[PDB]
């Protein structure tokens, strides 16, 4: 029971960390796209 | 605080099933266009998420937290795991990039 | 604590100061107070310690009394000054919308057979003001009721079906349906205002709910009919129970089709000649009608004009909706016509008198269903007790009666 | 039994319903007419319900106008409350007119599975419970109105007391010290369905009945002298019983029923 | 003689039922004879798992048995009104007729190669499997 419930948590620790991890680094594409985007959404009117 | 998370991180999937979490996104799926029905905001056990007893357990956590002194080292790694998973129950799941939310307009997104 | 003496001090203070608001614009200073008893206190006063028993079962009825009161508010119908909604329109939106609305359902839905089982439990037989456990569980549940009646009452013409109305009519999987509970209030003995309050709500979702009053009661509809059957026929009956049920089953003929058939219950038979008859069966609601219009036992038990008209009635609703599977059922019944128009045969004081109107309803609706009836049945099958009755009127100079 | 025409004897619980003005009459002659017709009912006390005896269910047996299972129920009903084998076939017919849920043929399917025969035994037994019980409201009743001013049947209350006065308190009297001396019923006796939860609530009810007996013997006094010779008596009789609490069956008693116990404690008072 | 076969036909499945429910009752007895004085088993209590679940199902005031009563009330219903609607009894052409005739022919006669070739074809392929 001892290993399971140590097993059990030290994989819940290491989930806690991971998807904060990989869903500030997918951020971190999606706000590099976005940015990109905003600033082509300032300079066709530029040009327009 | 890890089970806790995991119930809710169930709840709110399956009342997105059988329950009131779907109403404005079915209600999205309508070919209404002029003079709409209104709308109400059911949440029955879904209120739950909003008890006391939720902001209770964050105190003392964050009290627990500052209770355990330095060298109590392995006691705060679990004490910061806790505060992570109970800050999972306070989660916004991923949102579908449709082009029908994308039509949802700045005034939608401002008067919702 | 689990012990509420300042929450019922504060429920009886707001419960008087609304009833002491009628004739006032003071009634928004109010509306901090009503949202915090339909928001913090109505959602969870079930949810709460306590201490003793009865004290939870007060708390909901003086929060019940406070809406009940709320929702009895008139207005004296300015309809130009302001852009503000009324102390009462915030309450029907509150009690529409969230979980508000939800207690009141959850408190209808305690059922008779939980308020049969206190009133069995208790150490007492309470005096006719005495308080006790199940009168007061009595006062909360008629004030549920009572509460759902005005909401919808006073919820404005809408396209809209409100979630309140809307969990009046839904099928919860994993529990009662509720308008099964809701009619089998209809069995409560100990007091006749709480079945009246039920009928008048399901009279209601008879002509709101998107599906049948009938599959909604299922294994139970047909004992609920024999239920409802024997107090309409029961000699000791609160009169308004027999005029609620008539009226019920009256919008079981402009709406429910599924339920009236039930009531009805014809019993049929083949015919020699390839025809099928219809009779009216040993549980046939019109055995009841029938006897309420019998001008031979009013020689005995007197009528009271308004169990007439709702009687009267209900017998307007199954010419005009054709329902002819009964017609053809009564039409064949000895002294029919002569009863049904005996009313046309009294003589009214003047309209400076101040007469009953359920008198002049039911003689305008035995108008209607001579209308009907002479009009339908093609200048030839109407029944001669009928001709004669018609030639009667003529002979005693009614025309110019009715005319004057 | 609804369709011949059969004098009905009414249960106490629908006089009880028109005594406390709840009903729709009005009319002094229609309840004045059940009095005279019912104050037997009230003067035979819980003593008006009688054990089985070998004639009345040979009655039952004979009988051509109960349907066979009725009386088979009936007879079963009849062993359950310790019962009068034609009251038990009245209390079922009764019930089956009043508070039966269900459709005058589903009567058939509950006389045909046992499990749901056991459980409609176990309702006529509650039923039975709440008849004793308004014999009691009923007299409770009158002696509460028939002096008062206000009371719209007043003349008629008291035209039942005075039929009542010289019988009554001697037979309450005797049907306490009946309910109090009785022995528990068990399964032998009154049958499989007679478990600890069944002779628990049977207890209450005769504890519930032991009470209301002493406050319609209370509120009788409070009206009519008491003999000094009735004083003695009553003394006797409070202090073998120990004013409610050395009950034959206080071996039944837990923390809900001895609230019943003080009830019959400050009437012994 | 074809009726006569429909006849027997309706007498002979009954006599099956009554044949069928005369096994049940005698496997039921021998099953509990068979296991009497043993525990319950867990293909047993398997078994009383899912009579259970379907005991439920029958029962449920909203399944089969509470809407096959509303069928039966709504057919009844709505045939007491069909027997007052009126017959609007419209023209159609008599070679608008032919022609929908032809129509519905070819169609059927196609219908009829098809059914044809899904034969042929499901008894070519049991050849293969042999």
């Amino acid at each position: 029971i001892q290993g399971f419930l140590k097993n059990e948590k030290d994989n819940a620790l290491l989930s806690a960390i991971e998807e904060s991890r990989k869903r500030t680094f997918g951020m971190a594409e999606e706000y590099h796209r976005e940015s990109m985007l905003v600033e082509w959404e300032q300079v066709k009117q530029r040009i327009l | 605080t890890a089970h806790l998370s995991q119930a809710v991180l169930t709840e709110q999937k399956e009342t997105s099933v059988l329950g009131p979490a779907e109403a404005h996104y079915a209600f999205m799926l309508d070919s209404c266009f002029t003079s709409p029905p209104p709308e109400e905001n059911p949440l029955v056990g879904f209120a739950s998420i909003g008890d006391s007893s939720l902001y209770i357990i964050l105190k003392k956590l964050l009290d627990f937290i500052l209770k355990t002194g330095g060298g109590f080292q392995r006691v705060r790694t679990h004490l910061y795991g806790s505060l992570l998973y109970y800050l999972q129950i306070a989660q916004r799941p991923d949102e579908p990039d449709t082009l029908e939310a994308a039509k949802k307009t700045m005034w939608e997104r401002l008067t919702a | 604590q689990g012990e509420y003496g300042v929450t019922i001090a504060f429920l009886r203070l707001i419960t008087t100061l609304v009833k002491g608001q009628l004739g006032s614009t003071q009634s928004q200073g109010l509306v901090p107070c009503v949202m915090f008893v339909l928001k913090e206190m109505l959602p969870s006063y079930h949810k709460w310690r306590y201490n003793s028993h009865g004290v939870r079962e007060q708390i909901g009825c003086l929060i019940l009394e406070l809406i009940h009161a709320i929702l009895n508010l008139c207005h004296e119908t300015d309809l130009h000054s302001s852009h503000t909604p009324s102390l009462q329109f915030l309450c029907i939106c509150s009690l529409a919308y969230t979980e508000a609305g939800q207690t009141v359902i959850n408190i209808m839905g305690i059922g008779v057979d939980t308020i049969d089982m206190v009133m069995a439990a208790q150490p007492r037989s309470d005096g006719a003001e005495g308080q006790g456990q199940g009168q007061l569980l009595i006062k909360t549940v008629k004030l549920a009721f009572s509460v759902t009646n005005n909401v919808i009452r006073l919820k404005p013409p809408s396209n809209v079906v409100s979630p309140l109305e809307q969990a009046l009519s839904q099928h919860g999987a994993h529990g009662n349906n509720l308008i099964a509970v809701l009619a089998k209030y209809i069995y409560h003995k100990h007091d006749p205002a709480l079945p009246r309050l039920a009928i008048q709500l399901l009279k209601r979702l008879a002509t709101v709910a998107p599906m049948s009053v009938y599959a909604c009661l299922g294994n139970d509809a047909a004992a609920i009919r024999d239920a409802f059957l024997t107090r309409l026929q029961s000699k000791i009956e609160d009169m308004r129970i027999k005029v609620m049920i008539l009226e019920f089953l009256t919008v079981a003929v402009e709406t429910q089709p599924g339920l009236i058939e039930l009531f009805l219950n014809l019993e049929v038979k083949d015919g020699s000649d390839g025809s099928k008859e219809f009779s009216l069966g040993m549980w046939s609601c019109l055995h009841a009608v029938l006897e309420l219009i019998d001008s031979q036992q009013q020689d005995r038990y007197w009528c009271p004009p308004l169990l007439h008209r709702a009687a009267i009635a209900f017998l307007h609703a199954l010419w005009q909706d054709r329902r002819d599977s009964a017609m053809l059922v009564l039409r064949t019944k000895p002294k029919f016509w002569e009863n049904l128009t005996s009313p046309l045969f009294g003589t009214l004081s003047p309209p400076s008198e101040t007469s009953e109107p359920s008198i002049l309803e039911t003689c305008a609706l035995i108008m209607k269903i001579i209308c009907l009836e002479i009009y339908y049945v093609v200048k030839g099958s109407l029944d001669q007790s009928l001709k004669d009755t018609l030639k009667k009127f003529s002979i005693e100079k009614r025309f110019a009666y009715w005319s004057g | 039994a609804a369709a011949a025409g059969g004098p009905c004897v009414r249960s106490s619980r629908e006089l009880w319903t028109i005594l406390l003005g709840r009903s729709a009459l009005r009319e002094l002659s229609q309840i004045e007419a059940e009095l005279n017709k019912h104050w037997r009912r009230l003067l035979e006390g819980l003593s008006y319900y009688k054990p089985p005896s070998p004639s009345s269910a040979e009655k039952v047996k004979a009988n051509k106008d109960v349907a066979s299972p009725l009386k088979e129920l009936g007879l079963r009903i009849s062993k359950f409350l310790g019962l009068d084998e034609e009251q038990s076939v009245q209390l079922l017919q009764c019930y089956l007119q009043e508070d039966y849920r269900g459709t005058r043929d589903s009567v058939k399917t509950v006389l045909q599975d046992e499990r749901q025969s056991q459980a409609l035994i176990l309702k006529i037994a509650d039923y039975y419970y709440e008849e004793r019980t308004c014999i009691l409201r009923c007299v409770l009743h009158l002696l509460t109105y028939f002096q008062d001013e206000r009371h719209p049947y007043r003349v008629e209350y008291a035209d039942c007391v005075d039929k009542l006065e010289k019988e009554l308190v001697s037979k309450y009297r005797q049907q306490f010290e009946e309910l109090y001396k009785t022995e528990a019923p068990t399964w032998e006796t009154h049958g499989n369905l007679m478990t600890e939860r069944q002779v628990s609530r049977w207890f209450v009810q005769c504890l519930r009945e032991q009470s209301m007996l002493l406050e319609i013997i209370f509120l009788y006094y409070a009206y009519f002298e008491m003999a000094p010779s009735d004083l003695l008596v009553l003394t006797k009789m409070f202090k073998e019983q120990g004013f409610g609490s050395r009950q034959t069956n206080r071996h039944l008693v837990d923390e809900t029923m001895d609230p019943f116990v003080d009830r019959i404690g400050y009437f012994s008072a | 003689n074809q009726t006569t076969s429909v006849a027997k036909i309706a007498q002979y499945k009954r006599k099956l039922m009554d044949l069928s429910h005369r096994t049940l009752q005698v496997l039921i007895k021998q099953e509990i004879q068979r296991k009497s004085g043993y525990a319950i088993q867990a293909d047993e209590e398997q078994l009383r798992v899912q009579l259970d679940t379907i005991q439920g199902e029958l029962n449920a005031p909203t399944q089969f048995k509470g809407r096959l009563n509303e069928l039966m009330s709504q057919i009844r219903m709505q045939n007491h009104f069909g027997a007052v609607r009126s017959e609007e009894r419209y023209y159609i052409d008599a070679d608008l007729l032919r022609e929908i005739k032809q129509h519905l022919k070819q169609q059927q006669e196609g219908l009829s190669h098809l059914i044809s070739i899904i034969k042929d074809d499901l008894e070519d392929i049991k050849l293969v499997e042999h």
